[PDB]
This record gives structure tokens, sequence and C-alpha cells, in this order.
DNA sequence: GAGCGTTCAGCGTTCGTTTATCTCCCCCTGGTATAATGGGAGCTGTCACGGATGCA
């Protein structure tokens, strides 16, 4: 997800935040490696977080998802 | 939430600088940018 | 269940010749208010503005709201559209509105003068003239409606005195003299009626009491403003004076 | 007095008002369970002058 108007080394920050999250709900108890459940907590850290900070006017996080959607259609 | 340093005062000519603290510019470097620690105080007396 | 709506006299509204309630007087402020721009919506800002002017009351957007709630009650479904937060009336036929009724047949007025044809243009300001049903928004509070008394009044006077001239330009010179008696003393600082008046009195043959009509007009001019009658009023006696032939020949 | 003539009157009588209720979409937040584990990437050549800063 780089180049699209948040700094790569601030993207990598933004994700860290979701992988603290991922370790407070992850356990053992499931049969699978932390790496599958930890994916999905760190693209949702990283797209919310570039949702809510890339445009100088800020786009609310439900419009954001409406035009992505619509561009790639 | 946690103190920076002006780009003017440090990073510049050394008559603004002007080595106040006897630390070279590639000291300041590392320290300020967190590559190197520094000894801010030590308790000589505690250890005699 | 065609709507129609009066404005050029009490804020009326009917539905297949039955008359709908059209409320309180604040309603009809907000109905004239948006009726008059044809289509075009007016924001919550100006429909208060309309209303109260400078001294809205704290909750005034709510008592707008509450009159917009009630013109739906009476109105048909979808006419009294909601946007951009304000309100429109939309979905009328074409000329609904007397107000765009007269305005057609002025517009084909011009042109049948323009054509030559004076005796349909007479009968278009003729059948334009009687939509008037009496003082335009009368009973209406608001600052805005005022505007509107003041300048589609005298929109109705500017239309009167272009019809009398195509009378006159006929020689239907008796008639318009009796009816002129009565505009006169209803605006009797209007000098272009009395301008009217008195070249009807010539051709008429009343140059006599058409100089009456010159003295007490110059006094009362003098005696309200101290200002003398226009330059056209001015020639338009000498005029008479010297015995023009060439204002008798239609 | 007859017969009707002006004009307060306070009183109803609901209509006037603004002010109080009450039902609804944008907007914000949280959550997905195979496994996935250290960037691309854009440069580069002016010119002189000087003083800091490194190092034989």
């Amino acid at each position: 997800y780089t180049g699209r108007g948040m700094l790569f080394l601030d993207l990598i920050q933004e994700g860290n935040l979701g992988l603290i999250r991922a370790v407070e709900k992850f356990d053992y108890t499931k049969g699978y490696k932390f790496s599958t459940y930890a994916t999905w907590w760190i693209r949702q850290a990283i797209t919310r977080a570039m949702a809510d900070q890339a445009r100088t006017i800020r786009i609310p996080v439900h419009m954001v998802e409406v035009i992505n959607k619509l561009a790639r259609v | 939430a946690a103190p920076v340093t002006h780009i003017w005062y440090f990073k510049g000519v050394p008559s603004r600088l002007g080595y106040l603290l006897d630390l070279a510019p590639k000291d300041l470097e590392k320290v300020i940018y967190f590559a190197a620690y520094m000894i801010t105080f030590v308790d000589e007396e505690r250890r005699t | 269940g065609a709507l129609r709506f009066g404005v050029l006299g009490p804020v009326r509204a009917w539905r297949d010749g039955e008359t709908l309630a059209t409320g309180s007087p604040q309603q009809r402020a907000l109905l004239a208010a948006l009726l008059l721009r044809e289509g075009r919506t007016a924001t919550a800002g100006e429909l208060i503005d309309a209303l109260w002017g400078e001294e809205p009351p704290s909750q005034a957007l709510a008592a707008v709201r509450t009159y917009a709630s009630r013109l739906r009650k009476v109105l048909d479904p979808g006419v009294l559209v909601s946007e951009s937060g304000g309100y429109a009336v939309r979905g009328l036929a074409e000329g609904a509105l007397d107000l765009a009724r007269a305005q057609d047949l002025a517009s084909a007025a011009e042109k049948a003068r323009s054509a030559g044809d004076l005796c349909h243009a007479r009968d278009l300001l003729r059948r334009a003239l009687d939509l008037w049903d009496g003082e335009v928004l009368a009973g209406v509070p608001g600052p805005y409606a005022q505007t509107q008394r003041v300048r589609l009044g005298e929109w109705r006077l500017q239309l009167l005195e272009t019809r009398l001239d195509m009378d006159l330009d006929q020689g239907c010179h008796a008639e318009a003299v009796s009816e002129l008696t009565a505009l006169t003393a209803a605006h009797p600082l209007r000098e272009r009626l009395r301008e009217l008046l008195m070249l009807a009195l010539y051709r008429s043959g009343r140059q006599a009491e058409a100089l009456a009509v010159y003295a007490d007009t110059r006094r009362l001019l003098a005696d309200e403003l101290g200002v003398d009658p226009r330059p056209g009023l001015q020639e338009l006696q000498q005029r008479i004076l010297q015995a023009d032939p060439a204002l008798a020949e239609l």
C-alpha cells in the first residue's frame, strides 16, 4: 500500500498497532498458526488508517469504501 | 507528547550550535535520532 | 386534480375547482415565497428571512418546518419537495400560476403590438388585467411579501398604462376618460396617468377640463413635493395651447 | 320617543402564534482464523569561495 498519499514508514507504524491488537485476541485453542490470524488485523489497521489519514479533506470511512469499489469496477 | 529539538539550533554551522555541550555533530546525530545512548547523569559519589 | 395557484390576490389554491384551505397567514407567506421562485429551491435561511426578516424568533426554524409539513397535507404528494435542507414547489403544469399566466399574455401582447394586431393585443391585455383579484398578496405578513406587493403592483400599473395608449390609438377616447378618473383618484402622483387623461379629454373635446387637470396637478405637486411636472407633461400642455392638429389624427 | 347612528366593551370563538413533543441515515467502531515474516529506486555531471571537519 505504498505510494497512496501515506509515507511508507507511516504505514508500518499504523500496521504495528494492528499487530498489538491481534496478540491480545489470539490463542492456542484454535488449531492454526499465528501468521494467518495476524494478517487480517494488519490489513484492517492499515486500510482503516489509510482511509482516515491520506486525504487533506477527510472522507468518512464508508464513503471511502464506496469510491474505491466503484473505481475498481 | 515527547520533546523534540530545533532543527535550526543544532544541525547547522558551528557558530550557532556552538558546541555548548562538548559533543561533535556526528555524536549529536547519533543520540537525538535514536542510534546511540548517552549517560545523562552518574552517581559518582555513590560509586565511591 | 390539476393544482392551480393564485397570488395576484389573496393567496389561494384550487383542485378541480374546489378551494383548498391554504391555512394561516404565515403559511400563505411560505407558499408565496416558494411559488415565486418558479421551482427553484429556497434554502431554510432564505425562508426564515422571507417570513420575519431581521427579527426571527429563537425557534423559528421549527416553526418553518411545521408550516411546511401542513402544506404537504393539503397539497398533493410530491409537489412540495424537500431538497438541500429547504423546500421547493415542483411538478406544476405550465400556466398553473396566474402570475405566469399573466406574464405569458403580456409577452404575447408585445408580439401582437409588433405584428400590428392592436385589437387582439387589447383583448390579451384585457384578459390579463382580469386576473387581479384585488391586492397582490393581500393579508400576507412578512418583509418578503412587502417587496412583491410594490414590485408587482407597479407592474400592473405599467401594463394598465400601455392598454390605455392602445385604446386611445384606436379612437376609443370616450370610454377611457371614465375609468381614468377612478385611477387618478387612487394614484394622484402618477403623472403618466394624468398625461393620458389630458390627451383623452382633448380628443373628447374637453380642452377646458383638460386644462383644469393641469392646474390641480401643478398645485398638488407643488404642495407635496415642490416640483414642476415633467417636460413630457409640459409639451403636451403646450400642444393643446398651440391647437396642434397632429394630436387628433389616430 | 321613533328609527337608526357611532362607538367603546368586554367576551367569546376558534384561529393565531411559537413552543413543546416525537421518528430516522450518515457516521464511527469492531471484526474476520490454511499460510503468508526486513522497500524499491533514483540518481549523476554549474562555479567559486570558504570554513568546518576529518585524518595521515
